[PDB]
RNA sequence: CGUAAAGCGCACGCAGGCGGUUUGUUAAGUCAGAUGUGAAAUCCCCGGGCUCAACCUGGGAACUGCAUCUGAUACUGGCAAGCUUGAGUCUCGUAGAGGGGGGUAGAAUUCCAGGUGUAGCGGUGAAAUGCGUAGAGAUCUGGAGGAAUACCGGUGGCGAAGGCGGCCCCCUGGACGAAGACUGACGCUCAGGUGCGAAAGCGUGGGGAGCAAACAGGAUUAGAUACCCUGGUAGUCCACGCCGUAAACGAUGUCGACUUGGAGGUUGUGCCCUUGAGGCGUGGCUUCCGGAGCUAACGCGUUAAGUCGACCGCCUGGGGAGUA
């Protein structure tokens, strides 16, 4: 029963590239426009909108570049049946570090390349491909 | 634009999934193609007609379903390429070198019945000679001129004739085609919507390919 | 069962005005007030245990809705429970 | 974990696990820093010494740990105040073999009594046992009983599963739709537990037409303790308990999200001209075919066996054995 709403944005993503749907409506929340602030300034997903009232539906604008979607794989790592938390220099780099890993820290949600200058790790919420 | 008459789609209601893009629903309970991105596409389908055909490259007007062989075999006559307007023989472009000797079969013998055993062996084998005669030369009659590789296999349909897209696109050979709603524009690159069962709709995308491909020798 | 004015007098009742239906005091009222109209029901019969199912249905749900009231505020509570004539 | 071993038969549900959204606080987890410790050897690295090596050995790193201390505060947890999209209650209806209790009707089989009437009837591959001039079978009338409900009836409906069909009343459960109203995360799952659970069976008291284990006879057969025939008891039926199992099977746990189509079925409602047995939409349940993808393959395919999440159950070669 809607457990965890992020692994949903991540599968909506997924079954949307699947899919080469365009955009991607999904109920908001703070976490979830910081993840999706992320994957954005990283390139993953052409802008976004949290377009909604007292029920703020924000939807993502999934990118493509030749046929193939951009999005290469996104699993889901830290989910609430198991909880993950990297020390800094234990943050995992992805595909040898030209796919970053969305990780949650006290500095705020960010890429875990720039938590290698930020000098502090903490949750890694989702591998990016 | 609408240049002249009616072809905006048909069928009914098995339309193919993939072809979202190109579709509307008419009250005859039926789908009705969209000219505005059409329009473009056979444009610049046209234009690529031109420029290959600046290329001198071979090109195959594969086609069939009785009516549409007529307009298929007037545009490449009409034209200067080349034509499959009736049965379309699986593996003559991947498969390619054996087909080579079935045509090299064909002039040889209609060689030999112009001018040679016109009926040396028996009154009945002149007959089976012109009979067998005539079904290669309907058969493969259309290719008989080439000797190598299209360099762009247009096709009057998709769907109907899935084998030749799904062979010459096992090759460096564009295969740009005109296609109903019920198709699929995977294989195909350059798609083209617009019906294909109607006459019209074969004459007019056929006879423009003629005229771009007419100025490809000049 | 619960006739359609039962609901509507035990709603005046429990809540704030004839207007409001959805307060968890009224549900529980609600649900007790049926539970007891159907102990006759199971007097006899004895054998319907597919009407039985959605007794137990609706008794589980009534101390779901208890516990919730409980654990949200005791006072009222205590007030509900002590009223409606239940608990060990 | 559909078919190879493997989803409990189904449900309810305590502890446990997990949990929508906004704000505040706290800082438990988490993270950063510092200090203390983490015996020596051993392992690793760079040197040194035995003629080399083994071995010895100096320094270093390592000892993935633990604890206190000052910070961070995104994410999770606790406490606080909330929000409405989850869940729930209310209002109006709709369909239904949902269930329990009580009635009731028609066709038929069997039995019983009598009429008419006459030698076969019955059965099978054939036949015999069986019934029959003590008068059967056929036939008509009157009666008595028990059981199941042709037609409708449909991959149609309802139920959690088992399962439920003549019609009628009585008590009663759940599902769905419409426009709202209100509650404010009350949710999901669930070991142990509790309940329900075909048939057969068991107990007690009834009932007993048909049918039929056991049994008997006749055949068939090398034999036939079976198949087939003629009989026929328990049982099948009712009341109340017990049993607790099925290939309890979409061989497919439950809940939630997402992801192209087509033809249907069934049941609501909105809309349009009912302008003519229609047209365009929106929900629920359900059958078949198929796309991407998945799959060992077969196949599944928006009621997934796809893409994910939560929780539980179970599997770890065949046999012994689901036995002691
Ligand atoms: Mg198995
Ligand atoms: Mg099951
Ligand atoms: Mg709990
Ligand atoms: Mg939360
Ligand atoms: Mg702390
Ligand atoms: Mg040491
Ligand atoms: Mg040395
Ligand atoms: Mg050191
Ligand atoms: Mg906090
Ligand atoms: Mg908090
Ligand atoms: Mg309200
Ligand atoms: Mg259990
Ligand atoms: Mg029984
Ligand atoms: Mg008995
Ligand atoms: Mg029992
Ligand atoms: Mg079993
Ligand atoms: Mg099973
Ligand atoms: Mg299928
Ligand atoms: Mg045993």
């Amino acid at each position: 029963s809607m457990q965890d709403p992020i692994a949903d944005m991540l599968t909506r993503i997924r079954n949307g590239q699947a899919a080469n749907k365009a955009a991607v409506t999904m109920p908001s929340s703070k976490l979830k426009v910081a993840i999706a602030n992320v994957l954005k300034e990283e390139g993953f997903i052409e802008d976004f909108k949290v377009e909604g009232d007292t029920k703020p539906e924000l939807e993502l604008t999934l990118k493509y570049f030749q046929g193939k979607a951009v999005v290469e794989s996104i699993q889901r790592v830290s989910r609430p049946g198991l909880r993950i938390y990297k020390r800094k220099d234990e943050l995992p780099k992805v595909m040898a570090g030209l796919g970053i890993a969305v990780v949650s820290t006290s500095k705020g949600v960010m890429t875990d390349r720039a938590a290698r200058q930020a000098g502090l790790g903490g949750e890694i919420i989702c591998y990016v491909a | 634009m609408l240049k002249a008459g009616v072809h905006f789609g048909h069928q009914t209601r098995y339309w193919n999934p993939k072809m979202k893009p190109f579709i509307f629903g008419a009250r005859n309970k039926v789908h009705i193609i969209n000219l505005e991105k059409t329009v473009p596409m056979f444009n610049e389908a046209l234009a690529e007609l031109n420029k290959i055909a600046s290329r001198k490259g071979k090109i195959l007007f594969v086609g069939t379903k009785r009516a549409a062989s007529e307009a298929v075999k007037d545009a490449a006559l009409s034209c200067d390429q080349f034509f499959v307007n009736h049965r379309w023989l699986g593996g003559m472009l991947t498969n390619w070198k054996t087909v080579r000797q079935s045509i090299k079969r064909l002039k040889d013998l209609e060689t030999q019945s112009q001018d040679g055993t016109f009926d040396k062996l028996t009154k009945k084998e002149a007959l089976m000679r012109t009979r067998e005669l005539e079904k290669l030369e309907n058969s493969l009659g259309g290719i008989k001129d080439m000797g190598g590789l299209p360099d762009a296999l247009f096709v009057i349909d998709a769907d109907h004739e899935h084998i030749a897209i799904k062979e010459a696109n096992n090759l460096g050979i564009p295969v740009f085609a005109i296609v109903d709603t019920n198709s699929d524009p995977d294989g195909v690159d350059f798609v083209i919507p617009g019906n294909d069962d109607a006459i019209r709709a074969v004459t007019l995308y056929l006879g423009a390919v003629a005229a771009t491909v007419r100025e490809g020798r000049s | 069962s619960l006739s359609t004015e039962a609901t509507a007098k035990i709603v005046s009742e429990f809540g704030r005005d004839a207007n409001d239906t959805g307060s968890t005091e009224v549900q529980v009222a609600l649900l007790t007030a049926q539970i007891n109209h159907l102990q006759g029901h199971f007097a006899e019969h004895k054998k319907d245990h597919h009407s039985r199912r959605g007794l137990l249905r609706m008794v589980s749900q009534r101390r779901k809705l208890l516990d919730y009231l409980k654990r949200k505020d005791v006072a009222r509570y205590t007030q509900l429970i002590e009223r409606l004539g239940l608990r060990r």
